[PDB]
Order: structure tokens, then sequence, then C-alpha cells
RNA sequence: GGUUCGAAGACGAUCAGAUACCGUCGUAGUUCCGACCAUAAACGAUGCCGACUGGCGAUGCGGCGGCGUUAUUCCCAUGACCCGCCGGGCAGCUUCCGGGAAACCAAAGUCUUUGGGUUCCGGGGGGAGUAUGGUUGCAAAGCUGAAACUUAAAGGAAUUGA
RNA sequence: CCAUUAAUGA
């Protein structure tokens, strides 16, 4: 049966998009179908910030970041536990998870 | 019906004449292939000659050895 | 109510409507509540027409007074704003109050202890009391509702457009409805103002209760 | 519902909604008879006579009940003509 | 044996201050007591079981078969019903089906075809009723015809007193539950179809709850 | 495109009767539509109406009551004699007590009882009950 | 795992509801009180009921309890409901009036009033939360 | 699988055409 | 012209076996031009045109009206924001309008109260998109398209256990 | 990282 209204992707009037290769595997996924994570990353998080703040030359030098837009498919996202299965009454609730932690 | 015109009688008649053939009973009644392939030839009874007697194994769950005759 | 000098709108009623803020509606707009709003303000808050509010209050007071028995009139509130208001309204009228914990099935399940077959339902908020609308869909129960500009009119039967969020406004409209039904039925005349103060019907914040207890002694 | 003789032969006559002009079934358990009271023009109190109205369940579950009650009361003279 | 009243309408029945169930069907009050119909129409009331349907669900310890009873109920004049109840044993299933049927009888309509002399015999107009895919259509019939129908809705119309009716069936009519509920919805919508003979305005009489509102608070709570 | 103006207008008033509007605006104004509305007026299923007559396809506003169950249409215009009209009212009307099948004749646009009175068949237009 | 069950809890609620004056704070007093007022067939169940009575009395001394009907707390609730405050905040000498409300009051019967104060309209139509 | 059943039937059709073309 | 990737194929692993998944390569191909074939889960599994039937928050187009903020500052007027309205374009949310077997659908509704107009297509599942005949193509293949024979099931939605 | 299969009727 028809499981989703937008059929597993985010296409309604386009019809065809360009393919993007996955990051975990090399799966050719449509652009609007792929799970996209704009991963922000402070290059050190807990341990070595205390070491850099006393071993750096410049006083109060801000740490750099590293932005990566990761593209996963359905199999890679569920195998790496990015997205999970939900109940049919909670499938339509497409609110993103919050930023509590 | 699908087309509901005032003078679509030949269209409806030709469409139903083409779509009667897709029924199984109409095709079996109005083509001579099944009537030729019928060994009776559209008959009810036929006399024949016994040539051998065959024990046929039965089907699914109900099993037996039925006694048929090659006529 | 129809071209009658007795049931007109009073200057003190205008002053109390402006002091409570019953005309100050909600931000959004309902498709059924379009014929009770005159003009949208700045900052996107609608103006409920106070004269048509008084007319719908008069019609709901007709619906209350036309019921002969006052004991089988259920007055419902589930939010914390209207519990004291509906309790004191039932104590002043003779109605039966609901103040929190509305059990689903009090109108349909006979084996329950709190089973009642009333004649009139007076609803504080539609979204808070959507469940009495569901029991009134199966038991022939007319519905009076203190609606807002955003409140839908699903399963209601007569509505009074008000501000269902302000604790002063809700209690002031319950006070107006209680004084109107007491002036209609043969208990209290219309010449003298009603003795019991309208601050009795307002729900109090327990922080305000502690502040008044500190200020009293 | 009269026969050739003219006798009322049906076993009941159903109610009719005063808003949509449609009859009410036997298990239409949402149909409501609204009762509007009367106010004397010289006293200002309840009189004793009523104004009855019928609401079928479809108008309630659609959402046009109080608009129809307001229009019927304005037509019968309960609500003032200004409004 | 002595019935204790629970509902207000049942208290009115025990007080005998309503003459029939005609005012109850007029004001559309829900009948939730099985003794009211045994009081009013319980003299000529008849119970006939249509089908005991063995439905079951699969548990971890095999299956659990619980029987589902269908009961056609009604006296032979104007009032019938269809009751459905599934329970563990067939006796309690049939008993609960008779109870729910007494809670949910409907009045049926009989009218005339053409000439209007005598008693009404047929369905007055082409009506229909459905649930699921079973579609049951009721057609007016002339006099002397009979109930030209399947045996189960012929039994329901013989209970209903409609002497002459043509029927039409659409869908998988082997499902006797949906078939009986479809003809039940048809004979219920007979009294819901707007007939042009009902053009007279409805002078609304007083409800009995508003009639006897003092006795209902002086004889009990 | 708009093939049957009469069928479109009667489906519009059928949707208006199914929803429960007191009045409806059907967008074109045809002679068949106006005569059909006057037939429903003289047989008392709808209220009294009015037309808005610009110098185009005009508009029609019909005050509706609940006495109209369903207003249908029979397309195309089939020929109806006096020998088949019993079968027409048998398979189209709900009963022989109420309901009227209109059919246009050269004497005028009229229903089936008036066709039986005047003894004249013609082209069928629709049904209303 | 020391968790009381419903046969302890509902019976203890009925005991405190019917005999609130006889019960107190001390465990070895209200234990014997519950023994004398209620027929409990076993010392273990009696001790469970008495301990839950002491814990509910601690909840009463800390504050209000939802699932109980004490006559003294009901009288205090009725007194706090029937308490009449000082003069109202509805009776004010200055009432802020929006200009469109002033226009609709002018279109009504009472146009010019005594103790109203018309204010300036909120310039700048920014009242919606941004999206996302 | 219907895809390899269709491809098997295409190879079988090629075999039938070759065995007819031999004659 | 062959950078990367990579049908066939070689080699190294795992496996009882791998003539696969994994890795190192690697022909045809993937890139451009001139000629072919017309096949996709070519799907929205929902033909095209027309009329009607709840709203809500948007967004894109063009136009219109109205507090104000900000640039051309040197005002009007044009750019960028705010609130609405107008026609449809992809859409989204609630739902006892209504439909359907249900999932669901503001269309999959206006359907036993059955008729707006119009092209293609289905009559249980296999055999079978097969044989033959005609036709197109360099070929692979494409269009039209059976029958004999065989079976009482095949299938769709939804529920409970496992 | 590897994991193949459980003879027919009831």
């Amino acid at each position: 049966t028809k499981k989703r209204r937008n059929n597993g992707r985010a296409k309604k009037g386009r019809g065809h998009v360009q393919p993007i290769r996955c990051t975990n595997c090399a799966r050719c996924v449509p652009k609007d179908k792929a799970i996209k994570k704009f991963v922000i990353r402070n290059i050190v998080e807990a341990a070595a910030v205390r070491d850099i703040s006393e071993a750096s030359v410049f006083d109060a030098y801000v740490l750099p970041k590293l932005y990566v837009k990761l593209h996963y498919c359905v199999s890679c996202a569920i195998h790496s536990k990015v997205v999970r299965n939900r109940s049919r009454e909670a499938r339509k609730d497409r609110t993103p998870p919050p930023r509590f932690r | 019906g699908k087309c509901r015109g005032l003078r679509t009688a030949r269209k409806l008649r030709s469409h139903r004449r083409d779509q009667k053939w897709h029924d199984k009973q109409y095709k079996k009644a109005h083509l001579g292939t099944a009537l030729k392939a019928n060994p009776f030839g559209g008959a009810s009874h036929a006399k024949g000659i016994v040539l051998e007697k065959v024990g046929v194994e039965a089907k699914q769950p109900n099993s037996a050895i039925r006694k048929c005759v090659r006529v | 109510s129809g071209a009658l000098d007795v049931l007109q709108m009073k200057e003190e009623d205008v002053l109390k409507f402006l002091a409570a803020g019953t005309h100050l509606g909600g931000t959004n707009l309902d498709f059924q509540m379009e014929q009770y709003i005159y003009k949208r303000k700045s900052d996107g808050i609608y103006i409920i027409n106070l004269k048509r509010t008084w007319e719908k209050l008069l019609l709901a007071a007709r619906a209350i007074v036309a019921i002969e028995n006052p004991a089988d009139v259920s007055v419902i509130s589930s939010r914390n704003t209207g519990q004291r208001a509906v309790l004191k309204f039932a104590a002043a009228t003779g109605a039966t109050p609901i103040a929190g914990r509305f059990t689903p099935g009090t109108f349909t399940n006979q084996i329950q202890t709190a089973f009642r077959e009333p004649r009139l339902l007076v609803v504080t908020d539609p979204r808070a009391d959507h469940q009495p609308l569901t029991e009134a869909s199966y038991v022939n129960l007319p519905t009076i509702a203190l609606c807002n500009t955003d409140s839908p009119l699903r399963y209601v039967d007569i509505a009074i457009p008000c501000n269902n969020k302000g604790a002063h406004s809700v209690g002031l409209m319950w006070w107006m409805l209680a004084r109107e039904v007491l002036r209609m039925r043969g208990t209290i005349s219309r010449e003298h103002p009603w003795e019991v103060m309208p601050d009795l019907y307002f729900y109090r914040d327990p922080e305000e209760i502690e502040k008044e207890e500190q200020a009293a002694a | 519902m009269q026969n050739d003789a003219g006798e009322f032969v049906d076993l009941y006559v159903p109610r009719k909604c005063s808003a949509s002009n449609r009859i009410i079934g036997a298990k239409d358990h949402a149909s409501i008879q609204m009762n509007v009271a009367e106010v004397d023009k010289v006293t200002g109190r309840f009189n004793g006579q009523f104004k009855t109205y019928a609401i079928c369940g479809a108008i309630r579950r659609m959402g046009e009940s109080d608009d129809s009650i307001l229009r019927l009361a304005k037509a019968d003279g309960i609500v003032s003509k200004n409004f | 044996k002595e019935w204790l009243p629970v509902t207000k309408l049942g208290r009115l029945v025990k007080d005998m201050k309503i003459k029939s169930l005609e005012e109850i069907y007029l004001f559309s009050l829900p009948i939730k007591e099985s003794e009211i119909i045994d009081f009013f129409l319980g003299a000529s009331l008849k119970d006939e079981v249509l089908k005991i349907m063995p439905v079951q669900k699969q548990t971890r310890a095999g299956q659990r078969t619980r029987f589902k009873a269908f009961v056609a109920i009604g006296d032979y004049n104007g009032h019938v019903g269809l009751g459905v109840k599934c329970s563990k044993e067939v006796a309690t299933a049939i008993r609960g089906a008779i109870i729910l049927a007494k809670l949910s009888i409907v009045p049926v309509r009989r009218g005339y075809w053409g000439n209007k002399i005598g008693k009404p015999h047929t369905v007055p107009c082409k009506v229909t009723g459905r649930c699921g895919s079973v579609l049951v259509r009721l057609i007016p019939a002339p006099r002397g015809t009979g109930i030209v129908s399947a045996p189960v809705p012929k039994k329901l119309l013989m209970m209903a007193g409609i002497d002459d009716c043509y029927t039409s069936a659409r869908g998988c009519t082997a499902t006797l539950g949906n078939f009986a509920k479809a003809t039940f919805d048809a004979i219920s919508k007979t009294y819901s179809y707007l007939t042009p003979d009902l053009w007279k305005e409805t002078v609304f009489t007083k409800s009995p709850y508003q009639e006897f509102t003092d006795h209902l608070v002086k004889t009990h709570t | 495109v708009r093939m049957n103006v009469l069928a479109d207008a009667l489906k519009s008033i059928n949707n208006a009767e199914k929803r429960g509007k007191r009045q409806v605006l059907i967008r074109p104004c045809s002679k068949v539509i106006v005569r059909f509305l006057t037939v429903m007026m003289k047989h008392g299923y709808i209220g009294e109406f009015e037309i808005i007559d610009d110098h185009r396809a005009g508009k029609i506003v019909v005050n509706l009551t609940g006495r109209l169950n369903k207003c249908g249409v029979i397309s195309p215009r089939f020929d109806v004699q006096l020998k088949d009209l019993e079968k027409w009212q048998n398979n189209l009307l709900p009963s022989r007590q109420f309901g009227f099948i209109v059919l246009t004749t050269s004497a005028g646009i009229m229903d089936h009882e008036e066709a039986r009175r005047k003894h004249t068949g013609g082209k069928i237009l629709g049904f209303f009950f | 795992g020391r968790v009381r069950t419903k046969t302890v809890k509902k019976a203890a609620r009925v005991i405190i509801e019917k005999y609130y004056t006889r019960l107190g704070n001390d465990f070895h007093t209200n234990k014997r009180v519950c023994e004398e007022i209620a027929i409990i067939p076993s010392k273990k169940l009696r001790n469970k009921i008495a301990g839950y009575v002491t814990h509910l009395m601690k909840r009463i001394q800390r504050g209000p309890v939802r699932g109980i009907s004490i006559k003294l707390q009901e009288e205090e609730r009725e007194r706090r409901d029937n308490y009449v405050p000082e003069v109202s905040a509805l009776d004010q000498e200055i009432i802020e009036v929006d200009p469109d409300t002033k226009e609709m009051l002018k279109l009504l019967d009472f146009g010019s009033l005594s103790n109203l104060q018309v204010t300036q309209p909120t310039v700048g139509m920014n009242f919606k939360t941004p999206r996302g | 699988r219907a895809k390899w059943r269709k491809k098997r039937m295409r190879r079988l059709k090629r075999k039938r055409r070759k065995m007819r073309q031999r004659s």
C-alpha cells in the first residue's frame, strides 16, 4: 500500500533531481530523498581545549570549526541510527528533534 | 457506459462487439478452436475402443490410485 | 431584547467590558467567528463587538431561563481559570458545577456513579471542553459556549464571543450572565445593582493569595 | 399521509429542522429543541410562553448551529434588528 | 425480577406518564434500557436468530473462539430491530444480542403505491442502505405481489409488516452481518427520507422531560 | 469545455441542496434553465427566484428550501413517447406519488403528468424530486 | 522494594477520611487507633495501613492532598472562596482605550464617556514570530 | 523474479528463432 | 578523446562450495558530433477539458491598497521588509461535507437519490506478452497478437499472535 | 567478520 504521501522523498512537482553519492556507502541517492546532517564540529571538544588554551601562542585565540554536510541513505541512516522507525500515528509528525543537548 | 452521446450507437456497438471476445464463455462459444479441440465435437456421448487401463495417482491431501481407461 | 428599552446596554456594563478586556480577542481568526468582529487592530488582535456580545448573552440567558428546572443544568469548566467562576455561578443559580476532572462518559455510561442526564450545558472553553461536545453529540443536550475569536464552532449550539484567556474577562462575563439570569427570573429586580461583588468570581493565583496573606497581617 | 378516506395513518409524524427544512430520524440523537424565553415589555421578567426551534445533527457537526439560531431569532423578533 | 430504574426515561416508563414510545421516537431520546420495549411492545415481540458466527483471534496458546449472535427482533406492526453481540458462550451471546436489539429497534415505514385505499402495504419510495460493500435497495411494489427478496431480509420485512416490496442487492451478500445491517439501514432511512407529504410545518409539542420535571425531582434524586 | 449548461447548473443546485445553503448563484442563464426553474416553482419544490440580466450569459439567484431532495439531469435528450414514459417513470422516479420528470415538447416545457394530460411526447431534459 | 498496594492505600484513605480527628502524628498511637476502629486480620497489613496513614498525615502537615476530603480543609477552601477582597481593579479612574475601540464606541450609543483615556496606536506592525 | 524470467524467455525465443532459421 | 568510475575478464580474501557480496586492476561503456531502437517502478501506479462543494498558515508569479523601518538622500518615485486582496502553480495541516473493502482522498467527492463531454484499456490465476501472420530496425529488439492444455484459487486492504 | 536446510496428510 501507499505508505507515505510524499513517497519516501521530498518531491511533489519536480519529477527528477540529480543523484548524490552517499558518505558511508557509495549509494546513488536522490537529493531530496537523502538524509542530510549539517555536522558542526569544534576540532577539540572536552579534553584538549584545556591544553590548547595554555599551549597556544596567541592569548584568548578562538578555536576553529569544521563544517561537513553529510549525506546518508535510508539503510546507512538506520544502520548508523540517524533516523528510526516510528508508529503510524507519529509518522506525520515531522518536527525536528530539539537542541537540549 | 462511458461515452454518452446522442448518436454514439455505432461506437457503443463496436466497442461492446470488441469487448465481448474478452469473456471466456463468449470466446468458447463463438470460436471454432475449442470446438475442434473438443474430442466430442460439441457432443454429449461418444463410443470408443479401450486400448489400455492406467492407474493414476491422486492429488493433494486426498490420495488414492484412480482407475482410468485410455479410450 | 428586540427593540426593548428594558434589555438595553448599560454604561457601567460598557465600563466593565473595557476594564476587563472582553473585546480584546485573539491573534488568529476562525472562519465561523467572522460575523462577531468589527475591525482588526494593530498588532493583529481583533475587536469583538460588545453589542453583539450582549445580544448573544441575552439569547443565552433566554435559553437558561426557559429551562424550568435549574438543578439539571450542568455548567462545565476544565481550565483553572473558570473553576471558581462556575462553582460560584452554580451556587448562586442552582446549577450543577464541573470544576476539573471531567470524566468521559458521565452522559453515556449509566453504571458510573456520576451519571447525569441534564437539560442544558454551559461551556467555558470549546478546546478545553471538546469532550462534553462529544457526549452532547449523542445525548440531546444544547450547548452554551463562551467562545473566542480563534475558538471553532464545532458541535456548539449557541455561542457568546468573549476573551477566554483573561481571568478578569472570563469572570466578568460569568458575572454578566449570572446577573442577567437573576434579573430575568423572578428573584432580583432590575432597579438596584447586585450586592455581591464581581471579584468573587475571579480565579486567584496562589502567589497572589500568599501576597494578600502577607499584606493582610 | 392521508388515505382515500382521509385518516392520519402513519404511526408518528417526525420533527422538522427550522434551519435546513429537513426531517429528523428516530435515531438522530443530536437533534435539539432550543427553547427561547420571553420578556415582558413593561415588567422585564419571564412570562411563561416559549419559542421552540429544531436543530438537526448535521448542522451541529458541520458548525452552522448558532448562526441559524441567530437568524431564526432575528426573524421571529428576539434579537434586535440592528445587531 | 423487579426492575429498578436507572435512566430518567426509564423512571418515566415506571411511572407510566408517557403513553407510548411514539413520543420517544419523536423527540429522538436514546433508549438505553432493555426493559422499556418489553414494557411497551413486549406482548407481541418476537426473537429469531439469523446466524451464529464463530469469529476468533489468534493468541500464543492457539486460538480463542468466541461466538457472535445476530438476532432479528420485532412485532409484526411497524417496529423491528437487528442486534449483534459477540461473547464467549452462545447463550450469553444470543441474550446480549436480544438486549442490544431491544435497545436499538427502529420504526419502519409503510406507504401506498398509486391508489391509496385501505391500509399502507409497501415502502412509499425507492430507498437504499449500505455498510461495507453490501448495497440493499428497497423498491415500491403493487398490491398482491409479496416480498420478492432473499429469505433473510424477507424475514425482516415479514417482521416489519411490509407486505409488498422489491429488493436489489449489490456486493458480496454472503456476509450476512453486513447484509442485515444494510437492509436495517435502509428500513431505518425510510423514516429519514424527506417525503413531500411532510410539507406541513411541525408544531412542536412539549417534551416529557419538561412536562414532568417536578415529579422527576420529587420522587428521586 | 462547458458542454451541458443545464446539467452544470442542476449539479450546482444539487451540491447546494446537499450542503444546505439557503440560496445559490448558478453562473449561466439559459432558457431551458429558466423554464425548468419555473416548473419546479409551479410544482413547489424550490422557492421564488430571480435572474440578473446583463447583455451576456446572465446569472440566476435561486432561494432554496429543503423540499428538493435531488435535482438530476438526463443527458442526452432522448426521445420519449407515450408508450415508454411509464417505463421512464418506473426506472427514474422514486415513486408514483411524488417526483416529476420534465421533458420538452413543442407545446411547451412540461413534466410527465402534464404530458399525459396533453397527450404529447418529446425530448427528455431531466428529473427533479 | 517497599511499595504499598491499593488494598492498603484506599483503606487508609477511607480511615483518614472518616476518622481524621482520632488520628494523629505518632505511629504507635495511630496504629492502635486504626486497630481499634478497623478490623484488620493481620499485624503486617495493620502496620502497612498505619504507616501509610502516618505518611499521609505527613503530607497533610506539609500541605494539601488531592485524593482526600477533610472537613476542616473543605471549610478552609470554602472560606478562601467566599473571601471578599478590597475595591476592584475594574473600577479605575484611568482606562486605556484603543482608537478603533473608541471608534466603535462612538458608533454605538455611548460615544463620549467620563473616565476613559484614549491612547496612541502601536506604530509598526510587527507581531508574528519568525519562521523556523 | 519476473525480470530474469523475461530475460530467460528472450534467450529461449532467440533459441527458437535459431532452430527455425536452421531449416 | 579516454580523467575518474566501471558490464566481461584476471588475481588476492571469506565460505563445504562463490564462476557473488570485500579489495587491486581492467575491455566495451560512461564525455562530444552525425545516423539508429522506442523500451522504464516513463508513478501522482490517479488521462484531457468544464461547473460546484469546509477553512487555516504559507510560498512563487504579476497587479492593487495601507501604519511604519531601511538605501539611491536631496524629497517624490523605485529597490528590501510588515499586513491584507486578486487568478492558478507545486504544496502542507484539521475534519462525521461526501466517497471507498480499508489504507486514504477537498478529490480517489457531487454514484442504486445510478446520465457533463470525450480517447485508451480489464473480464479468475497460469500458459503468455508465448507461437503464428503482418510491420519497423544493421542487430539486439519494438507494435498488433492468440489458441491448445492446466488449476479453485491467485490477489488487495486491515486485525491478533509468532 | 560466517549462519546452509528442516519429507507428505492431520
